């Protein structure tokens, strides 16, 4: 009725702050792993010459 | 405002606290009562130093209330008893 | 779970019938544990086999050593089959419970029998041969899962605790893993990050440092009976074979590939016995498979390679942490526009709390300013 | 030919993202929670036992 | 030059683009007030830090799938120089063949 529970309210605080910043971190980490993936595409200058060496120009 | 207690403090000062970090502290560079964001914060200097917040009307930008999907968990147990009702 | 008249009425019903299913478990289980055994004292390694003794570094109490007083029997499959290794590990829980229940009634006379009304109206402690239908046995493992429910966080919460107050890890790795390894079921935990935790923790605390504490709250998250306790090295040395089974039926299962031929109620029972699968959750073959994989992932390489899982503190921790359900939160967030102090308001404010609102209120300034001033102007007078 | 290459890459994406929309929804539930009670910790109308709840 | 159709893939959830757009939308809109700006090199909040993840996946998405809006393609998806030269090399490709279509039709 005393003891336990006036340690527990003493704990409250500490618990609440580690809490929110494991949050934090875990948002920082979900931010930190995003990368745009820039793709490369054949150019289609490869493709005009294919094109022009078919015509046996 | 109203007379209602707020959250305890066991009678320290929490600028010097061994937890203090735990504590926010506002623009006036006084730490907290409580884990939530206090703007009037006082320090008291009897024998002993001790913190003190004073309840006020202020306005907050409340965010719209979420769907009980995303916040309410059903796990509860037979032995589970909730602080109200231990309270 | 509580008692019901329901339950008791189930149980005095199948008394008998589950006291014989009780004694052709024990002949059969008997029969598997004698071949494990002439298995292990014929091939077993020196140390094993001799019981080397291993004392702790500060009292010099002899406990279980992990490398050297567990082995892992690769060959086991010739002998014994993966169904044996499970019915004799469900059979030594039956037997536990049966056992300590025995004891009782020799110690007490007929004067437990009230004891055993109470014994038979619940699920928890009473063997699984007691149960004659689906039914019954869905309501029995609800009931030893219930029990885990109770036990486990206690558990997860003792080690956590003291290894954050008395030590902190080493490097960034071995935070994330620390920090992940006590996640909630509601998410899932990667084995790969996570493993490190158990290197870690065997520089902090290893199966031989055990504390009692920790484990008789591991043995109620095992539905091991812990009543009478005594000393640590008995249900240290239940812990011990029990562990030292599953992982000899792990090794089969991964090297055979047994699980993905395993049909679904085999695969839940495998994975219950790992403490991984709860049944009130209603898991499909799929998390099943999941977490099954997810096992084999954190025992790692080297168990296969060499028989050597990693620390048992934390492999327990791990798999319980399945039963660490999310805290509850019940109630609509309107409740949060009502007042608790309301009771208060016709008290209303005394001297004191007029000073302090007056002070500490939207004027705070003001009056700090003038109170400021005025006791300059009293120095400069003084002076 | 291009869209049936870069599918799977979609398909993945588009899950990702709704269960990284799912995971950040609680977050925002959980401010707005805190919000309020911070709201009433000012008035001087919350318990301990509230907050713990 | 690729090489083989990469292997089939069931989604776990079914869900169109323009309603994840529109639940994004949603989400963000009821925070709006909370929302406060900042500096570049300030540390950000969690609403900005959300927003930023949201439209990086869904402008990654769109630009994938062929809807190249620039003006918030450069803007949601932005993060390194590399990024900015992708972005010219990406604004005078499409120019070029808008002009290259248009010549070829008149
Ligand atoms: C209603 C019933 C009433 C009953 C009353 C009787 C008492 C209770 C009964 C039992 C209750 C149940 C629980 C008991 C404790 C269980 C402990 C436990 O978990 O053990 C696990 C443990 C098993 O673990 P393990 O891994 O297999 O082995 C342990 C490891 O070695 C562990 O490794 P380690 O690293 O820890 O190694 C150390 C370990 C090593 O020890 C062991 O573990 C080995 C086993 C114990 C060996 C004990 C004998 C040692 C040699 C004695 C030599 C005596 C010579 C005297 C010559 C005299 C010539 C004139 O411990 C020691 O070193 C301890 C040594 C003992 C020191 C004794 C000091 C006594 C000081 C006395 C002061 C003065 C007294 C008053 C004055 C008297 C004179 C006027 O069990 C044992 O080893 C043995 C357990 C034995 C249990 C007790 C049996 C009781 C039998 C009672 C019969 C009589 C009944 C009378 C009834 C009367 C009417 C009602
Ligand atoms: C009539 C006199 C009465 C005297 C007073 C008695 C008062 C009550 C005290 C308790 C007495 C025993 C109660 C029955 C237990 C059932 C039998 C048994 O041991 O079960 C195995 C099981 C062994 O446990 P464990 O942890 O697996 O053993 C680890 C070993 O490494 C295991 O080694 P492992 O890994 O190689 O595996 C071996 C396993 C492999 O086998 C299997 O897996 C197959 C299954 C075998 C076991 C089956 C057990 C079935 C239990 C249920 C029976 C049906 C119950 C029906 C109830 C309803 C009836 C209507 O086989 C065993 O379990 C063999 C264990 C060693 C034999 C122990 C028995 C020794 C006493 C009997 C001989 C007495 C000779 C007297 C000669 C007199 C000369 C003058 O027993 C237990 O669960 C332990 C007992 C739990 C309660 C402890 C309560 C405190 C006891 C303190 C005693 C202190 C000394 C006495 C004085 C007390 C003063 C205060
Ligand atoms: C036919 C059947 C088949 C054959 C038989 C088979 C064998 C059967 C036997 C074996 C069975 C084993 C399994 C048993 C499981 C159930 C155990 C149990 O009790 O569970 C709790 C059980 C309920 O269990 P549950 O609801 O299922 O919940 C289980 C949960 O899992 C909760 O689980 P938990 O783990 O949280 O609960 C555990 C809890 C278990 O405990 C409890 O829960 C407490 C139970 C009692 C609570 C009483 C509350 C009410 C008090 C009322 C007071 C009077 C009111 C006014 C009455 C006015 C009347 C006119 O705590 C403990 O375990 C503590 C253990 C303490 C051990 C003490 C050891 C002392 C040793 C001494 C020191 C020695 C040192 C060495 C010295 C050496 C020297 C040489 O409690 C009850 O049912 C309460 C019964 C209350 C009866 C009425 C009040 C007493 C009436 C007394 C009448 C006296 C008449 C004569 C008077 C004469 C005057 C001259
Ligand atoms: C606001 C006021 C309210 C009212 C207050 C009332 C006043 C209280 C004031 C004092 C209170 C504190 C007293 C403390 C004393 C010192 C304790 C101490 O030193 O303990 C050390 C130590 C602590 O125990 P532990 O094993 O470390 O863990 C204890 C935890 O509670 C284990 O917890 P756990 O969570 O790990 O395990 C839970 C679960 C785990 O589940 C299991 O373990 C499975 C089920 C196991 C069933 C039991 C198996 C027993 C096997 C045999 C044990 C050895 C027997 C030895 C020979 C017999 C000796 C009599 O176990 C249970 O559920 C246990 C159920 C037990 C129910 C009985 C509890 C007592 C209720 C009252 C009944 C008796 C009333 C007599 C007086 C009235 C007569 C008219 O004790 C032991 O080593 C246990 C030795 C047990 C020996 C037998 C009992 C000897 C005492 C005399 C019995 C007389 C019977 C009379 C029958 C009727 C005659 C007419
Ligand atoms: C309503 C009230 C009614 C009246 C009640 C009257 C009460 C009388 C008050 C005086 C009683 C004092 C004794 C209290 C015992 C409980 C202490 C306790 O719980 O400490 C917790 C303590 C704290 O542990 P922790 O802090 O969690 O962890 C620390 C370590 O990590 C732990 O790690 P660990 O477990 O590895 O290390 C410990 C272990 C390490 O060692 C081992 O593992 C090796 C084991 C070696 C065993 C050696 C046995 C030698 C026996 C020789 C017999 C030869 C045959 C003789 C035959 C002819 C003569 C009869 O060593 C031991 O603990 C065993 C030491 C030797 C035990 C001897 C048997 C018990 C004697 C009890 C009577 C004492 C005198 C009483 C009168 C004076 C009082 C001032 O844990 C233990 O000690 C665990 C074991 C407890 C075993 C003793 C209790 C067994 C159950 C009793 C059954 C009989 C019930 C009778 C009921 C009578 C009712 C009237
Ligand atoms: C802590 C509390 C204390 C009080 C209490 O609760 C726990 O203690 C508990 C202990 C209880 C007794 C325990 C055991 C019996 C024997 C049984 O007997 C079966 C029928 C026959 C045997 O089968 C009876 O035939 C006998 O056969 C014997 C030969 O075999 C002959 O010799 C004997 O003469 C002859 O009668 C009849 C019931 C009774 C008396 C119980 C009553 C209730 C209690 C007093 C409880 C009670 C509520
Ligand atoms: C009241 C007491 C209750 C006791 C309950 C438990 C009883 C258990 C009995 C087990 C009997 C096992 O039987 C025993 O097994 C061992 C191990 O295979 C055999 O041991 C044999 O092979 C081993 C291994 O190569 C050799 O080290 C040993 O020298 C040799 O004798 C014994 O020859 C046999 O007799």
């Amino acid at each position: 009725d005393i003891m336990v529970p006036s340690f527990v309210y003493n704990k409250l605080p500490v618990i609440h702050f580690l809490q929110e910043k494991r949050a934090e971190q875990k948002l920082r980490r979900v931010l930190d792993e995003t990368y745009t993936e820039w793709t490369e595409e054949l150019d289609q200058a490869h493709v005009t010459d294919a094109i022009t060496r078919s015509l046996n120009i | 405002v109203g007379n209602g207690p707020t959250f305890s403090t066991g009678g320290e000062c929490m600028n010097t606290c061994d937890i203090q970090n735990a504590f926010p502290m506002n623009d006036r560079g006084v730490r907290s009562s409580s884990p939530f964001q206090e703007p009037n914060t006082a320090i008291y200097d009897s024998y002993l130093a001790w913190t003190y917040f004073q309840p006020m009307d202020v306005h907050i930008e409340k965010l719209p209330a979420p769907e009980a999907k995303y916040y309410q968990r059903h796990t509860k147990k037979p032995w589970d008893v909730s602080s109200t009702e231990l309270t | 779970m509580q008692g019901s008249w329901s339950v008791l009425k189930k149980n005095c019903s199948n008394f008998f019938p589950g006291l014989l299913a009780f004694a052709q478990q024990t002949q059969e289980a008997y029969g598997i544990w004698l071949r494990i055994y002439n298995r292990q004292q014929k091939y077993g390694p020196t140390d094993f086999v001799e019981q080397s003794e291993t004392f702790s570094p500060d009292y010099h109490k002899r406990f279980h050593s992990q490398d050297k007083n567990m082995w892992v029997d690769k060959e086991l499959c010739t002998e014994v089959s993966q169904k044996e290794v499970a019915r004799l590990m469900t059979y030594k829980l039956d037997m536990w419970r049966m056992a300590h229940c025995a004891g009782a009634l020799l110690a007490t006379g007929g004067y437990a029998i009230p004891f055993g009304l109470f014994w038979l109206a619940n699920d928890t402690w009473v063997p699984s041969s007691f149960n004659l239908t689906g039914e019954e046995l869905r309501a029995w493992r609800e009931a030893q899962d219930l029990y885990r429910y109770r036990s486990a966080p206690s558990y997860l919460t003792d080690t956590k605790w003291h290894f954050d107050f008395h030590a902190y890890p080493w490097n960034e790795t071995q935070e994330r893993a620390w920090d992940d390894l006590f996640e909630k079921n509601d998410v899932r935990r990667d084995p790969k990050v996570v493993r490190p935790a158990a290197e870690m923790y065997d520089g902090f605390i290893k199966f031989e440092l055990i504390r009692r504490k920790s484990l008789r709250h591991l043995c109620r998250s095992m539905n091991i009976p812990t009543f009478p306790m005594l000393a640590r090295l008995c249900n240290g040395t239940r812990v011990r074979d029990y562990w030292n089974l599953a992982w000899c039926e792990d090794y089969m299962v991964i090297t055979q590939r047994l699980h993905e031929s395993m049909t679904d109620e085999e695969l839940y029972d495998y994975a219950w016995r790992r403490y991984l699968a709860p049944y009130d959750k209603n898991l499909n073959r799929e998390q099943l498979m999941e977490r099954v994989e997810d096992y084999f992932e954190f025992l790692g390489p080297d168990f296969v390679a060499h028989g050597k899982a990693p620390n048992l503190v934390i492999l327990t921790n791990y798999v319980l942490g399945y039963y660490n359900d999310p805290a509850y939160l019940e109630g609509d967030i309107s409740e949060l526009d009502k007042n608790d102090y309301d009771h208060l308001a016709s008290w209303g404010k005394d001297a004191f709390l007029r000073r302090l609102e007056f002070e500490n209120g939207p004027l705070r300034d003001q009056v700090e300013a003038h109170t400021q001033r005025l006791l300059a102007e009293r120095a400069a007078i003084a002076k | 030919t291009l869209q049936q290459y870069r599918r799977a890459s979609q398909d993945k994406r588009l899950d990702d993202l709704v269960d990284l929309l799912e995971r950040f929804k609680p977050v925002l539930a959980r401010e707005a929670i805190m919000q309020r009670l911070t709201i009433k910790h000012l008035e001087g109308q919350l318990g301990v036992w509230r907050y713990m709840d | 030059y690729k090489g083989e159709v990469p292997p089939h893939y069931t989604r776990k959830s079914s869900a169109t683009i323009e309603q994840v757009e529109k639940e994004i939308d949603a989400l963000l809109g009821g925070a709006e007030k909370l929302r406060k700006t900042s500096t570049d090199d300030q540390p950000m909040d969690k609403l900005t830090l959300m927003e930023r993840c949201l439209r990086h996946a869904l402008w990654s998405y769109h630009k994938e799938e062929g809807r190249y809006d620039f003006d918030q393609i450069g803007r949601w998806v932005v993060y390194t120089p590399e990024d900015e030269v992708k972005l010219a090399q990406l604004k005078r490709e499409v120019e070029a063949k808008e002009k290259l279509a248009a010549l070829r039709k008149r």
